[PDB]
């Protein structure tokens, strides 16, 4: 899934699965250094 | 403000909330977010740390380990003392006249290895372009002098690490 | 004592008041943050946008009960019975989470149509003896 | 909550005697640093003694006297080993705790908090003085980390108490029965936790003082010490506004 | 610290910090505005927290990634092996610079029979023997297919980070070599040519 | 922001120190070395804050041009300006507009 | 449905036809039909007959059919990726008056660092890696590869040099397709958050002063033909195309000729001009929106609104088009968009507005005609 | 040499009272400054951990499977 | 010219690091002597550079008073003067006569 | 006073360098560490004096808004007021005033 704009992880997680508690996943399989800055043009790996 | 834009998005989404930048809501994340900004810039900055060629916060410790403080490293410019911890921490090397060389001018000085005149073992360092003044940069102290004349530091650093058997001629030219 | 919502120009805000900001104590507050920030959507529910992105909060998960009200289903609505009567359920249903606790004794809710393109909501509630005076105000609008 | 306050006590005490034993330094015998060292300790010990002496009156202390004295005898060789030196003051703390009932537990704990206080302050408030210029920096440290790691101890031995107390009460209270029943002929907590205001007094108490000895926790035996201070603080606090007073189904 | 706390936990810590310093307490069942600040609050600092896990993994070059890796090895002198071009043999017989012969596929064989070199730095220039090549600017001297009888070589990808970081760790821990019998025989066979040499 | 965020200050200025030299003194690298000390670099970055403050700015420290914006702010909030085409007069009141036309000449 | 003709007569064997469509049609049946029509130029190499109504129906046929990147292919793709109900009718046009240079990039060199550098060609965003020690003449030969790998973005580039060999200033001139009031572009290096240039490179971009004219759209109006177009998209917001455009809906509308009409476009430009703009026109066919920022072009914004109020207004024509989404279109940055107060002035002079949602889609706010 | 908790604690509230401009946050039992109170320990917990995360840079002052890196 | 032509200066103007301080932090040379540091420099040169190109004059080295200049350029371009005798609102045109008189109360 | 003071000054300003580089520079730390030299600091000291001394104000040392004195007494010598309405063209005599009415189109 895009983004529209650059999302906090759970934030960008909450919105595409509704289960904000695996935030830390999102990142890690992504490869953000920061999670608070998910970049919002490259496509995201969402696992719901 | 990025981290101001974060706590915003943090925030619940609705009508009854007004993220516009010009609220209270926005005049209060940037002073909540500032903390951690600076919190993060520190964070960021143990990066640079990380090498003793940039380190200012640890520069001490670096030389502590290292045993820097010696005749290489300069009277106070903190520019020249991370110079010679960055040197120390990364210097091995052969006893040959080229790699003596390429040690002398990686210090910001200039030798040349030429044969002797008296002996076999007494080879001679010419040293070219002698300047003894160092100026002050933006990382060191407010109270030192704009120009710092500092003589000598080329020699005793050859005499030192000079190889065992042999004994160095110094002359100087210009 | 936390801090209370003022609404201005339709969107409400947190204010000040002397040294820091205005605090409320009363169940002011309560209303209209359960009645005004969008809760999740069911998955079954077609949104009044063409896009397919239902609101909530990333706390959804993290506070034991969804946060507001799915009053924002109905943001461009036709003057026909059925949205009324949506809007009551809705509203209802919002607030139905503090008759469940002792906080209110009843809830009387009625939606109706006033002069032409007004969605007019009256809820009414039944505050218990021992509950302190809540807070009044009314909207306001500047410049 | 009211049963996750022993385990905050337990993980408390044990990271005061960690940041002890990581932080006691060795020093020579026969200097005056050493000599000072020695009195200090000698009075940390001395404090102790006199707390059970008092609690000795109604019970038997012979054992935990004996114990305090052998102790106190041999100072010299605990200074040296730093491990030895935390682990017994810590096991003479839980000593003195197990031989406190609910009824007097608070009350001795107060009087060793306070009599703990008392030596923190006096020892704190020098802290520039050209007679302060002549004494050791390593005995100084190693006297004052000691001196506020026996005040935290002893202030979150007493909150633990408090709790226990209020537990106490609220039993006391369940005693009774409810229902409606005819008289037949038979024939066979702390008083300062009964009143309301008096727990107001408590608890604005016990908050001032945690949150002074997490902001002096700040500096000497940072780290975890404060971490743990702060988390029991807001459980303790939270037990005694919940339990104590009973917000929730009291009308005026 | 050595592990950072869980967002649960710094939630109910921020959380239970706001009221008790509020002069009032709080309801069972309420939603007070300062929760979600508190929440929000949380999701910041726990933010914070895995940016420095990360910053934290980069100290060392066994773990560090490949971008802090590259700073590494700038800082010790070491370089990365970068791209080759393919070159090889074009059979084509019956001339400026800048002649690109074609591949079917759609790469293009410069001009520097004749041995041309990819213009493409990678794997990719590598092509088995018996395949044909087309000019695109025709030439007026000959035809415009070619047959390269051998195929390309060489055409190696860019250094790997596993392989780079070994050579770190060979310049790293390699000793000095001063003068000895066995250092000139190396020194002195290290030429091209030189398959013999004694000391 | 325009201060110095480093670790390293003091929040209370130290006092400047007394008059020295009644004729304008220069640096030079080369004939004394000269060091900059914490007086020149206090004046002129208290010259920079007054100029702030006077023009009413907050000092930030994403912003550069905040120099040139304090100019203008003294510029509007001291003379009329060629956009507003003497609307200051009017806004002060009426008794301003009374001397203006008096100064103009034009009575009635 | 599949036409007799679809079978050739010279087959008297059992056949099995099969056919295969991506609409939202799902009666197959002739309700009340809509017929949106579009203005626009297209390119050269357009190889279709300007000034007459084509069918299209692949976003593939329309650049067939009026060359790659022509703003027409572009707003047909649009339009197309946003309402598959609706018939779309494309008319192209000529030429404008001026000339087709747009601008120059200007890149330095020396890079400090490993990164990424992402540029905004014209809503477009093209990253190219920066290595540890790339030169202005290398990202710019990159970018030119890109550039010219890409063929939907309405530009053309080439390369040119300086004497300064390192840090080169490297010149990318940009040259567009179509000539036109429309013709320009606009590039923001870093749009998003996280994004942000290598140290060490310095980036510029110059553009040409010159001034361009609308193509007339008399040819187009006469031969637009006798249909009921419900929807026309005519994205030149010119006082002479305007007037036409609007003496020909006022003809239509009529109780003579019972043919119907609506226009919408987009005007990209300061709060003044579009406050001008609103109060001059003054007609009940035409409902433009105003924008400030606008990475993209205004043209996309028009066909996506033209897509979105289409739907929304044959689905029930009764119902407000307050809160949608349009559907992949890039709002102006947070310090460009209009307050609350600017909206509600810009509401009394005919320009309806926009907004911005809690994510990064933007809203229809209020349409109002003018 | 991270900031100590009192320290953090004056920062936030210098914070908070030049961003809201007229306000007191050091007021006894107030909003503000209970959320300045509640920032500073977070950030307290986060310069711990970065202070981790240094001291680990050089390998004597480094924990036991860091050296042994 | 203005800027350091000493061939020790980056091309590129580094980024600023974020406000850690919020009151005004001053020099001191006696407990920690303070350091000027990059960011102090950059946004003082900085803030004179851009008050230059706002008054559209480009910097060269050989003068030293192009502030004054620069503070005379705004005053030109953005404010009234006396030697003009309001000819800069006249020259603009006829609605902003109007608009003078009318708020100056000369109307018919 | 606004110059330097710690005894370390010479009378005679030292000549400035040529101009070596045309692209504008600023200060950086890691390349090779950033060092200001003489130059910068002349010229940023020149520039001060040479506006304060333009406004007409002497340099002095204890006070520390002269900057913002400067651009309020270039003001008050260059423009118009809004305290002073229109007094320094009533003072510039009659054919001031008619200009100004004739250029305003009150006349006749």
């Amino acid at each position: 899934h895009h983004l529209p704009e650059t999302l906090p992880a759970m934030v960008a997680l909450y919105r595409f699965t509704g289960n904000s508690r695996n935030w830390q996943r999102l990142a890690r399989r992504n490869g953000i250094s920061n999670p608070l800055f998910v970049p919002g043009g490259v496509s995201i790996e969402v696992i719901n | 403000t990025p981290w101001q834009t974060a706590f915003l998005q943090l925030l619940p989404s609705g009508l009854a909330w007004n993220k516009s930048p010009d609220s209270k809501l926005s005049a209060l994340a940037q002073a909540i977010s500032d903390v951690i900004a600076t919190a993060a810039d520190d964070a960021r900055q143990m990066l640079r740390e990380r090498f003793p060629s940039t380190s200012r916060w640890y520069l001490g410790e670096w030389e502590s380990f290292l045993g820097l403080p010696d005749c290489t490293s300069e009277n106070g410019t903190l520019s020249e003392r991370q110079r010679a911890a960055a040197n120390k921490m990364r210097m091995t090397g052969n006893l040959s006249r080229r790699f003596y060389e390429w040690l002398a001018a990686q210090y910001g000085f200039t030798v040349r290895l030429t044969d002797s005149t008296e002996g076999q073992w007494v080879t001679q360092v010419n040293i070219y372009g002698i300047k003894n003044y160092r100026n002050a940069t933006v990382l060191d102290n407010v109270l030192t002098p704009l120009r710092v004349y500092e003589s000598g530091a080329l020699e005793c650093l050859l005499e030192k690490y000079k190889p065992a058997h042999q004994i160095y001629k110094f002359v100087y030219h210009d | 004592t936390d801090l209370a919502i003022i609404w201005t120009n339709g969107r409400g805000d947190i204010a000040q008041d002397g040294i820091d900001m205005l605090t409320d104590d009363s169940l002011t507050t309560d209303v209209t943050i359960s009645l005004f920030t969008d809760r999740r959507a069911l998955d079954s529910d077609t949104l009044p946008d063409g896009s397919d992105d239902r609101r909530g909060w990333w706390g959804d998960s993290y506070r034991d009960r969804p946060i507001g009200s799915r009053l924002w289903l109905l943001s461009r609505e036709k003057a026909t019975p059925d949205t009324l009567e949506r809007a009551r359920g809705y509203a209802e249903e919002a607030l139905e989470w503090l008759k469940t606790a002792g906080r209110v004794s009843a809830i009387n809710v009625r939606a109706e149509q006033l002069h032409q393109g007004w969605l007019y909501l009256y809820i009414a509630l039944t505050l218990p003896d021992g509950s302190v005076i809540p807070y009044e105000f009314k909207a306001a609008f500047n410049g | 909550t009211s049963a996750a306050v022993p385990a905050q006590a337990v993980a408390v005490t044990g990271s005061l005697g960690d940041t002890l034993s990581s932080v006691w330094q060795t020093v020579k015998d026969g200097t005056a640093a050493a000599t000072a060292v020695m009195e200090a300790v000698t009075g940390v010990i001395d404090d102790i003694s006199d707390a059970v002496d008092n609690l000795g009156v109604t019970q038997t202390v012979s054992g935990l006297m004996g114990s305090l004295s052998a102790m106190k005898g041999s100072v010299t060789s605990l200074i040296n080993q730093p491990a030895m030196l935390a682990s017994s003051l810590m096991g003479a703390l839980s000593g003195v705790s197990s031989l406190c009932d609910t009824r007097t537990a608070f009350s001795t704990w107060n009087r060793l908090a306070q009599r703990f206080e008392r030596r923190h302050a006096a020892t704190a408030g020098r802290q520039g003085t050209i007679t302060t210029s002549y004494n050791s920096p390593v005995a100084e440290k190693n006297i004052a980390t000691l001196n506020y790691v026996m005040l935290a101890a002893a202030q979150t031995y007493r909150a633990e108490a408090a709790s226990q107390a209020l537990t106490a009460a609220l039993d006391f209270s369940r005693r009774m029965d409810n229902a409606a029943r005819a008289p037949v002929l038979d024939a066979p907590t702390p008083p300062v936790f009964e009143s309301v205001s008096d727990i107001e007094k408590t608890t604005a108490m016990l908050g001032a003082a945690l949150d002074s000895v997490i902001l002096t926790a700040s500096e000497q035996g940072f780290s975890t010490d404060s971490v743990q201070l702060t988390q029991l603080r807001l459980l303790v606090v939270a037990d005694l506004e919940k339990r104590g007073l009973q917000l929730a189904g009291s009308e005026s | 610290a050595y592990s950072p706390p869980t967002l649960s936990s710094l939630i109910a810590r921020t959380e239970q910090n706001i009221e008790q310093r509020l002069p009032g307490s709080w309801p069972q069942a309420r939603e007070k505005t300062l929760s979600a600040i508190a929440y929000a609050q949380a999701g910041l600092a726990a933010g914070c927290h895995e940016h420095i896990s990360w910053v934290g993994r980069q100290i060392i070059p066994s773990t560090a990634d490949e971008d802090e890796l590259l700073e590494h090895c700038r800082f010790w002198g070491v370089r990365r092996k970068q791209a080759t071009a393919a070159s090889g043999p074009l059979t084509v017989t019956t001339i400026p610079a800048g002649t690109r012969w074609q591949r079917a596929d759609g790469v293009v064989y410069s001009l520097a029979e004749i041995t041309v070199t990819a213009l493409a730095a990678g794997e990719a220039g590598n092509t088995g023997e018996n395949t044909l090549l087309t000019l695109i600017t025709p030439v007026a001297c000959v035809v415009s297919d070619a047959i390269t009888v051998k195929g390309f070589s060489g055409g190696a990808d860019i250094e790997s980070a596993a392989e780079l970081l070994s050579r770190l760790e060979y310049r790293v821990q390699y000793p000095p070599f001063g003068g000895n019998q066995f250092d000139y025989v190396r020194w002195a066979r290290e030429v091209s040519g030189v398959t013999r040499a004694w000391c | 922001m325009f201060y110095i965020d480093n670790d390293s200050g003091v929040t209370v200025m130290p006092p400047v120190s007394a008059q020295r030299s009644a004729i304008v003194r220069w640096f030079s690298e080369g004939n004394v070395i000269t060091w900059p000390g914490m007086d020149w670099f206090n004046i002129v970055q208290a010259e920079l804050l007054n100029t702030l403050e006077e023009a009413g700015i907050q000092p930030d420290k994403t912003k550069l041009n905040q120099l040139a914006l304090s100019i203008k702010a003294i510029m509007s909030n001291n003379a009329l300006l060629i956009k507003n085409n003497l609307s200051e007069i009017k806004t002060a009141g009426a008794s301003a507009q009374r001397t203006a036309r008096e100064n103009l000449d034009i009575y009635d | 449905d599949i036409s007799f003709n679809a079978i050739p007569s010279d087959v008297r064997v059992p056949l099995t036809y099969i056919e295969f469509d991506n609409s939202n049609a799902v009666s197959g049946t002739p309700a009340p039909r809509q017929r949106v029509l579009m203005f626009g130029q297209s390119g050269s190499k357009a190889s279709a007959a300007p000034n007459v109504p084509v069918r299209i129906r692949s976003g593939s046929q329309a650049s067939a059919a009026f060359g790659q990147g022509s703003m027409l292919a572009l707003m047909a793709d649009a339009f197309l990726n946003a309402n598959r109900v609706a018939e779309l009718w494309c008319i192209p046009q000529g030429n404008g008056t001026g000339n087709a240079a747009v601008g120059e990039i200007s890149l330095s060199g020396t890079a400090g660092e490993n990164g990424s550098l992402v540029t905004y060609i014209a809503g477009q965003r093209l990253a190219v890696s920066v290595a540890a020690g790339a030169t202005g003449a290398a990202l710019a030969d990159l970018l030119v590869a890109r550039i010219k790998g890409q063929p939907d973005l309405p530009v053309t580039a080439e390369v040119r040099a300086d004497s300064g060999d390192d840090d080169t200033h490297a010149d990318v001139v940009l040259s567009a397709k179509f000539t036109g009031a429309l013709s320009a572009v606009d590039v923001r290096w870093n749009y998003y958050a996280g994004e942000t240039t290598p140290y060490g490179i310095i980036t510029a971009f110059k553009a040409a002063s010159g001034k361009n004219g609308n193509p007339d759209i008399s040819a187009s109006i006469a031969g637009m033909g006798d249909l009921q177009y419900k929807y026309i998209v005519m994205p030149y917001t010119d006082e002479p195309n305007l007037n036409l455009l609007r003496t020909e809906l006022q003809e239509r509308w009529g109780p003579v000729n019972q043919a119907d009409g609506f226009a919408v476009t987009v005007l990209s430009g300061t709060y003044g001009d579009i406050s001008t703009f609103g109060v001059s026109r003054n007609d009940h066919l035409i409902s433009c929106m105003g924008i400030a920022g606008a990475p993209e072009p205004s043209y996309l914004y028009a066909a996506t609104l033209c897509a979105v109020a289409s739907q929304a207004l044959s689905i029930d024509p009764a119902r407000p088009l307050q809160t949608l989404t349009l559907p992949g279109r890039m709002p102006p940055a947070v310090g460009d968009r209009f307050t609350w107060s600017e909206r509600n002035a810009l509401l009394f002079d005919g320009i309806s507005t926009f907004n911005v949602n809690d994510g990064g889609e933007m809203q229809i706010e209020r349409m109002i005609t003018m």
